[PDB]
């Protein structure tokens, strides 16, 4: 419904595909330990 | 200087003319079959104004002129080649739509 | 999503931080700190509902190791000890870079290369901090007894030394106000009564002194003369094994917004100087001068003859700092030529950006104080032309300049035709960047018979950018959990395990889709902090 996105709208490359795994078992570390 | 369009006709010729690298200006415009009536230095500086506020050219020394480099940008900041997916995806980013 | 878009404000932000990476039962206090501002635990319990006395303890500690909060006791001449919480909005943006500092010991330690650590160094940042705090005995009485730790105890003074390694104190954990006073009533009775003359100068006398204590207190942290021991047997140097760490943010954020300013190089330049640019950038950042500016956060900014002060002396700080004016000379060795050492560094001078501008003759550095303020505006009307027309770039940047802007100027400066003006102009004062000015000509302010002025207004337009990204941060954060709400069943047997070849299909999709989250997140955050340079 809404128009006008931020240009900010690409498909992942390799140099920060790496950068979202960080992500994603920096929680399950934290999460999964004590609380 | 006249109301209706077809100004910017000719700020491609002067923009064209710096990016190889005010009074100078005035001599090549008068050539090339530009289809002009009346040339003056306090016109071509209200002409020059326009591609400041572009960021196409730049203002140094008071008169002087040089190009910015966008000639690289014609050819983050870099606002082409990010086509977006924009087609059955729901977590894209709108500008809009907090207001 | 209506829901979320209209009464939620960054406290959107700090509720959905805690409760992505923990549990429930601490996404409810700290949104009721936020809420509230300050209580102690005797009036908590009552505003929450659900928890018990001792079971917000029992929660309340566990954002206390991750330094989530900071806190503060104040007693009473009639009754005891009241413990006083507040809210830390530096230790929880440490949970929201967190994917990024694992990529900034790469980026920064480079004089090493394949190394058998590099699967254990970025694991350190995930061992120091996730644990919560961090002493030195907790990772060497590890599972492995030896294990050449010697190498790896001897790698973190590497680690250490070059900065964001400080150990903590009541300093990073309590805040900055509650600090500041009862030193400023020490002061006020170091000098008592016996003098009648200049009182007002009088109780301005503990404030000449309390600055020279305020930047000596926050240096204590910061002294390395005491954070690491010399012993003479099996090494050489060692930090001191007793000494509770964390990581610290500044030298993180300093070194961002170092990172934050080459690509403006890349852009105002070729690809040739902005690789000259890098090498004498990285060097300085090891001793950088402060983001964050603890001196302006609270206090005297009120009146101008003191507020003057906060950058008179602080760009004297920074033009008569010996560590980091360099010569010009040592750049050479440091690339992969004193002649074009100059002749690279002159085009710099030559740019009507001033980095690498004022200075000495021969000696030659950047200056911050009066640079970061045009970094702001130029990434600013770079959205504006990225994300709706370029004729609004050339609006924006004619009112900038030219000062009360009107109608009839905006077409002698600028020249477009009149009819799409109002379609580009009429775009900018819904999102303010562009003001009214009302001339009343007639009686009681009547609007037909007026005439109306424009204005930049250089602080509104950034605040409403600064806060329309940090709800777009926290919004594609809402699609992060509530994405792994659906399809949990067999998240749960994902988590089971450490096969249905059809469920599998249902397990990568939203695997992937969720992986491009992550760096959209990455490049908005890019696009956010440039606005914290306050």
């Amino acid at each position: 419904f809404p128009s006008i996105p931020l240009p900010i709208n690409g498909p992942i490359t390799n140099k920060e595909r790496s950068l979202a795994v960080k992500y994603i078992n920096f929680g399950k570390t934290v999460k999964d330990g004590p609380f | 200087e006249l109301d209706i369009e077809f100004i910017n006709s000719l700020l491609t010729i002067v923009w064209r003319f710096i990016s190889e690298n005010t009074q100078e200006i005035l001599e090549f415009i008068t050539a090339a079959q530009v289809a002009n009536v009346e040339l003056t230095p306090s016109n071509i500086r209200s002409l020059c104004e326009v591609l400041v506020y572009d960021d196409k050219l730049e203002k140094v020394t008071h008169d002087c002129y040089r190009v910015t480099l966008e000639s690289i940008l014609q050819m983050i900041f870099n606002y082409f080649k990010m086509f977006p997916a924009s087609k059955h995806d729901k977590e894209v980013v709108y500008f809009d739509e907090w207001t | 999503s209506l829901e979320q878009r209209t009464l939620n404000p960054d406290l959107f932000l700090y509720k959905e931080l805690v409760k992505a990476h923990l549990g429930e039962r601490a996404a409810s206090v700290i949104g009721m700190l936020v809420a509230l501002g300050r209580l102690s635990v005797r009036e908590l319990v009552e505003k929450i509902d659900g928890m018990d006395v001792d079971s917000v303890k029992t929660t309340l500690v566990s954002l206390t190791q991750l330094r989530c909060v900071k806190y503060l006791q104040e007693t009473a001449i009639s009754g005891k000890k009241t413990t006083y919480y507040y809210y830390n909005e530096e230790g929880i943006h440490i949970l929201l870079y967190s994917g990024l500092i694992i990529d900034e010991i790469i980026t920064q330690m480079r004089v090493n290369d394949e190394e058998e650590h590099k699967q254990l160094v970025a694991e350190i940042v995930q061992n120091v901090i996730s644990l919560g705090s961090l002493t030195v005995e907790d990772y060497l009485s590890s599972v492995t007894s030896d294990s050449m730790k010697y190498t790896i105890s001897s790698l973190f003074v590497q680690l250490c030394e070059m900065g964001y390694l400080i150990q903590i104190s009541k300093l990073h954990y309590t805040p900055i106000e509650d600090l500041w006073q009862f030193l400023y009533e020490k002061h006020y009775k170091n000098i008592p009564r016996n003098s009648p003359l200049s009182d007002l100068k009088k109780r301005s006398q503990a404030k000449m002194n309390a600055k020279t204590d305020f930047a000596k207190i926050i240096n204590k942290p910061n002294e390395l003369s005491q954070i690491l021991t010399v012993d003479p047997k099996t090494s050489l140097r060692i930090v001191k094994p007793t000494v509770s760490l964390t990581i610290n943010l500044d030298r993180f954020m300093k070194g961002r917004r170092s990172k934050q300013l080459i690509n403006l190089a890349k852009t105002r330049v070729g690809s040739v100087t902005a690789q000259v640019y890098k090498i004498a950038l990285r060097l300085t950042e090891q001793k950088s001068p402060k983001i964050r500016d603890p001196l302006t956060q609270t206090g005297l900014l009120q009146d101008l003859e003191e507020a003057k002060s906060f950058q008179d002396e602080a760009e004297l700080v920074e033009e008569k700092t010996p560590g980091l004016t360099f010569n010009a000379i040592d750049l050479a060795r440091h690339l992969p030529s004193a002649s074009l050492i100059n002749s690279h560094l002159k085009i710099l001078a030559s740019s009507n950006f001033p980095f690498l501008n004022e200075t000495k003759p021969g000696v030659y550095y950047v200056p911050y104080s009066k640079l970061m303020p045009v970094l702001k505006s130029s990434v600013y009307e770079y959205v504006i032309a990225s994300t709706l027309g370029p004729s609004a770039m050339r609006l924006s940047r004619c009112i900038r300049d030219n000062k009360l802007v009107s109608e009839k100027i905006i077409n002698s400066t600028a020249l477009m035709k009149e009819k799409d003006i109002r379609s580009t102009l009429a775009s900018l004062i819904r999102y303010n960047s562009v003001e009214i000015q009302e001339v009343p000509r007639t009686a009681d302010r009547s609007a037909s018979r007026a005439v109306f002025l424009f204005r930049c207004k250089e602080t509104h337009s950034y605040n409403f950018m600064r806060q329309n990204l940090e709800w777009n941060m926290a919004n594609l954060l809402f699609k992060k959990e509530k994405l792994k709400q659906e399809n949990s069943t067999l998240l749960k047997k994902a988590n089971r395990d450490d096969l249905l070849p059809s469920e599998l299909n249902q397990l990568k999709m939203v695997n992937e889709r969720e992986l491009n989250v992550f760096a959209r997140l990455s490049r908005l955050l890019s696009l956010w902090e440039v606005f914290q340079m306050a």
